[PDB]
């Protein structure tokens, strides 16, 4: 319920979300299975520059250790959230970087995640999550605004 | 199968946003008449009014695939794509631009009639 989400004219929910599951994307990657349902679906891909909690969980254990700095560099990340009507949720993208770990050093990398999500359970499913990892680079977005480039559409 | 019948749309669209040609009337058909439209952090309600304001203030473009997901959401009756794309504008660098798409299943049974409900073009980076 710490995923518990409202649909706020403030943004301050999708924010609050795309933190905690970073976060423990970051440290604890097993407890955001309970997100995820039978249906829920993952991708990846990587730009020239999976099924059910199980199959999520295999590659999400695969998938490189990382860490994100979203609460300590805002200004670093951009993030739009749209009504998803049609499955009574919303759609949450995040664009931004993060630190990657295979030989053993640390390389920042670009990043598009969008998490498709449907409130529930005082809390909310992901029905769909869209990794794209990509060359880092600085944001196009950035501002002297110290703090998270926000978009809501609806 | 489905694969491609998607990329190819998602192809189609590039295609459109491309075009100088302000005969632009069947691209606007693609959105139905209930929309969610954000372009550089720009809400839009009506795909007209972007659309419009893209003739109208865009430049020429250039758009090139370069990565294209998507999952088809059970019930929703619908998908959603996680593309991506580099631009030039007169020509010049390419930059970065992330895009998702809401769009209707009707599309693999080749209907196109405004099936884009979601719209999410934000320019992640530029040149260097
Ligand atoms: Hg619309």
């Amino acid at each position: 319920q710490q995923f518990f989400f409202e649909n706020d004219a403030l943004g301050q929910s999708s924010t609050d979300f795309a933190t905690n599951f970073l976060n423990l994307w970051d440290n604890n990657r097993e407890q955001l299975l309970n997100l995820y349902s039978p249906q829920s679906q993952f991708s990846v891909s990587v730009d020239s520059t999976s099924i059910g909690q199980e199959s999520i969980n295999s590659i999400f254990k695969t998938l490189p250790k990382t860490k994100h700095h979203l609460q300590e560099q805002p200004n670093e990340y951009s993030m739009e959230t749209i009504s998803y009507p049609q499955i009574n949720g919303f759609v949450i993208t995040l664009h931004g970087f993060f630190e990657e770990t295979s030989n053993n050093k640390l390389s920042k990398k670009s990043f598009d995640r969008t998490w498709v999500i449907v409130p529930m359970n005082n809390s909310v499913i992901i029905a769909s999550d869209l990794l794209t990892v990509r060359a880092y680079s600085t944001g196009a977005w950035k501002t002297a605004s110290i703090a998270i480039a926000q978009a809501a559409g609806s | 199968n489905q694969a491609q019948i998607t990329a190819t749309f998602t192809k189609k669209i590039l295609a459109h946003l491309d075009d100088p040609d302000s005969n632009l009337a069947q691209f606007v058909q693609l959105f139905n008449p209930n929309c969610r439209i954000i372009f550089n952090a720009t809400p839009f309600a009506q795909a007209t009014v972007f659309l419009q304001m893209w003739q109208n203030q865009v430049v020429q473009t250039q758009h090139a695939l370069t990565g294209v997901d998507y999952h088809a959401i059970p019930g929703s009756g619908t998908l959603i794509c996680n593309v991506n794309c580099k631009v030039r504008f007169d020509w010049g660098p390419y930059f970065g631009i992330s895009l998702q798409l809401i769009i209707d299943d009707r599309i693999f049974r080749n209907d196109f009639n405004g099936v884009i409900s979601g719209f999410n073009y934000n320019m992640v980076y530029k040149p260097e």
